[PDB]
RNA sequence: ACGGAAGGGCACCACCAGGAGUGGAGCCUGCGGCUUAAUUUGACCAACACGGGGAAACUCACCAGGUCCAGACACAAUAAGGAUUGACAGAUUGAGAGCUCUUUCUUGAUUUUGUGGGUGGUGGUGCAUGGCCGUUCUUAGUUGGUGGAGUGAUUUGUCUGCUUAAUUGCGAUAACGAACGAGACCUUAACCUACUAAAUAGGGUUGCUGGCACUUGCCGGUUGACUCUUCUUAGAGGGACUAUCGGUUUCAAGCCGAUGGAAGUUUGAGGCAAUAACAGGUCUGUGAUGCCCUUAGACGUUCUGGGCCGCACGCGCGCUACACUGACGGAGCCAGCGAGUACAACCUUGGCCGAGAGGUCUGGGUAAUCUUGUGAAACUCCGUCGUGCUGGGGAUAGAGCAUUGUAAUUAUUGCUCUUCAACGAGGAAUUCCUAGUAAGCGCAAGUCAUCAGCUUGCGUUGAUUACGUCCCUGCCCUUUGUACACACC
């Protein structure tokens, strides 16, 4: 993956924006949904995170369910150097 | 089952397009006006923005940010 | 002020029968509780879905064929009722599974 | 893999135009009602889906 | 287990009486064989219209080739005097591919090259495995708790008899009391002037009209009113349990007949379906998966083209015919299961066109509304043909016009015209079947862009012949014999 660096910031900031990604198996396709990049290097950057040990992967009907861990939140944070008081969206705790 | 045999090629070998690294490639873009001003060489592509230079091949210069759109003779 | 009549209609769908019958009876009983006129819970023909598959996953052996089916029922009900009463009725007591649809039919 | 060449062939229609949504197998697909599942993962998951043995 | 050993029973994947066929002919489809560069493969009652396998692309596995990395991670190596990417025009290329190159321009730490490692693989391995289903085996069989008999392999329990489709019971009993299988159960098709109701279903009265009669009449039309639920729907339900009676039964399980009913074959048909098993098969369904191989000129992936469709040949499901009960023209005009457009483009009404296929304009229908009452064939009536390979038969050949498809050539498919093959009811053999059944006839759905000769469901015309037996092929239980146990192969 010669993933362009600006699209790299884009994938990281979006994974910050919600914290959970889907990225259907379908290679070959022009545009990752709500991300505006080719799906293929999205898949490969995210699995690069998984191999580094900051994203857990789960497979279900060809849909790459991806979840972000605490040390992943860290790595993302100093990549964006956004202040440490703020968190991705998942940790917005809502009561029943 | 399936039984295979060693593949034999009809072309000797294809070599990768090794990138041509050039020593001090930027010396030929800009020149000094005898300890002073700076000057360009051979043309400047206007659409891309300042500082982008065209590619001479022969009797015509060629882009490479907007490579195919801009290829202007001279 | 929506006291005028709207000729509302309630469509139902359910892969089962018991909960569909309970829902229809409950709607009728609530309508009688508020004393509205109606056309009865007319039943719709059993829409049966049948698809057949080769029971073997590979394709050998004695030719075996299996049939998988559902049976859905609609049972639409039309009410000559005002606005907010029927809205409250249709937005309460919906047991899970039975899909309910409401149309003004204006 | 000049983008104009690689993967350029259209798959609007035909065998390979549809995947199983389960394994992606092109062979033996159930396109009725857009199940888009093959015969056999479908017989696996049908009792969970809502299909049942009646007759 | 086996016996061309005995006894008791069963099975139209056995027979009997028969019915319809195949094997004869042509064509399709699938294997084998051949050929080919590939004509990819797995199968050999339980392989061969099976892998939903109706492959022109994809499909895909094969063949010629052309591309790319989809090698994550960590280390090391180089590295902003550039690790490295891309690129017009040209040669090269099938390609308007910076595939490669000519020149140079562009991009920057993501890559590149070594390392361990990893990912993917319709690659090998179903004689390493799961799961799945096929088969033994659609038969009536199968264990375990004590208890007795044997030292034990084991046996009894599970059985002399009669009955049933059934290890189903009556019963007798070193056997007793329980479990799986069968049945029970579930769905469906039968009957409901009983209930609940119903413009997305039907009627009836009556409006308002059309006709033809003249008299109150009939056939109609009408999303006007009133009214009802037998007819169509779906809910609670009812109804059959062999009910009653007559025969026969150590008089008991039960069997036969008649009647009443709708139904008297378990009411019909299925759906589930036991222990043990198979070296049955599927790594070719999967991101089910062990091991092995590969993992960059790749067995990964993708693009173009060819192939899986070829041909001296055998075999199986098949379709249409060999004509008169027919062929062809006219005239009638009866169905049911389905299915149907959305984030995409289906069902198609109706109207204009074209002889046709087909085209066009518009409308409904996300569905008891619309397609559709799918006005379906076979069939019914009237005509032409009149025994002659004949108007039977429509394969094989040309010429055109259409639609699908990016792509119809190795004819996709439909229509027009012409050519008219073999075929005289088909050898030894062999297949399926007992009542809405065989067969004939279509219809719908699945495969689908386009296609069926296929399969799955449905309805229609709807029979001949039993209503039984081990003669053939097997199956079950018991007895007996064996030098068999990888078990008469
Ligand atoms: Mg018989
Ligand atoms: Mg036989
Ligand atoms: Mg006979
Ligand atoms: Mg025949
Ligand atoms: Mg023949
Ligand atoms: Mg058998
Ligand atoms: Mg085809
Ligand atoms: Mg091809
Ligand atoms: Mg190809
Ligand atoms: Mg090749
Ligand atoms: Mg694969
Ligand atoms: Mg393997
Ligand atoms: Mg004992
Ligand atoms: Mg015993
Ligand atoms: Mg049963
Ligand atoms: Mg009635
Ligand atoms: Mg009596
Ligand atoms: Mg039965
Ligand atoms: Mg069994
Ligand atoms: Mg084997
Ligand atoms: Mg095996
Ligand atoms: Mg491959
Ligand atoms: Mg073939
Ligand atoms: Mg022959
Ligand atoms: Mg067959
Ligand atoms: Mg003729
Ligand atoms: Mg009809
Ligand atoms: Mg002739
Ligand atoms: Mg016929
Ligand atoms: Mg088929
Ligand atoms: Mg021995
Ligand atoms: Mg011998
Ligand atoms: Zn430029």
């Amino acid at each position: 993956m010669l993933i362009p660096k600006e699209d790299r910031k884009k994938i990281y900031q979006h994974l910050f924006q919600e914290g959970v990604l889907v990225a259907k198996k379908d290679f070959n396709q022009p545009k990752h949904e709500e991300i505006d990049t080719k799906n293929l290097f999205v898949i490969k950057a995210l699995q690069s995170l998984t191999s580094k040990g900051f994203v857990k992967t789960q497979f279900s009907w060809q849909y790459y369910y991806y979840t972000l861990t605490e040390e992943g939140v860290v790595y993302l944070r100093e990549y964006l150097n956004l202040p440490e008081h703020i968190f991705p969206a998942t940790y917005l705790a809502g009561q029943s | 089952g399936k039984k295979r045999k060693k593949k034999v090629y009809t072309t000797p070998k294809k070599i990768r397009h090794k990138h041509k690294k050039v020593k001090l490639a930027v010396l030929n873009y800009y020149k000094v006006d005898d300890e002073g001003k700076v000057a360009k060489l051979r043309k400047e592509c206007p659409n891309c923005g300042p500082g982008i230079f065209l590619a001479n091949h022969g009797d015509r210069f060629y882009c490479g940010k907007c490579h195919s759109t801009f290829a202007t003779q001279k | 002020q929506e006291v005028v009549i709207h000729k509302i209609r309630i469509n139902l769908t359910s892969t089962k029968v018991k909960q569909l019958e309970n829902v229809s009876a409950n709607i009728i009983k609530n309508a009688e509780t508020f004393k509205l006129v109606k056309k009865g819970p007319v039943r719709l023909p059993t829409k049966v879905l049948k698809i057949s598959t080769r029971k073997t996953p590979n394709g050998e052996g004695s030719k075996t064929w299996d049939t998988y089916e559902m049976r859905i029922h609609k049972r639409y009900i039309d009410l000559e009722a005002p606005a907010h009463i029927v809205k409250r009725i249709t937005q309460i007591t919906i047991e899970p599974g039975v899909d309910v649809e409401v149309i003004i039919a204006a | 893999a000049h983008e104009n060449v690689w993967y350029s062939h259209p798959r609007k229609f035909g065998k390979g135009s549809r995947q199983c949504r389960i394994s992606g197998s092109h062979s033996g697909l159930i396109r009725k009602y857009g199940l888009n599942i093959d015969r056999q993962s479908f017989r696996e998951k049908a009792n969970d889906i809502g299909f049942y043995k009646y007759r």
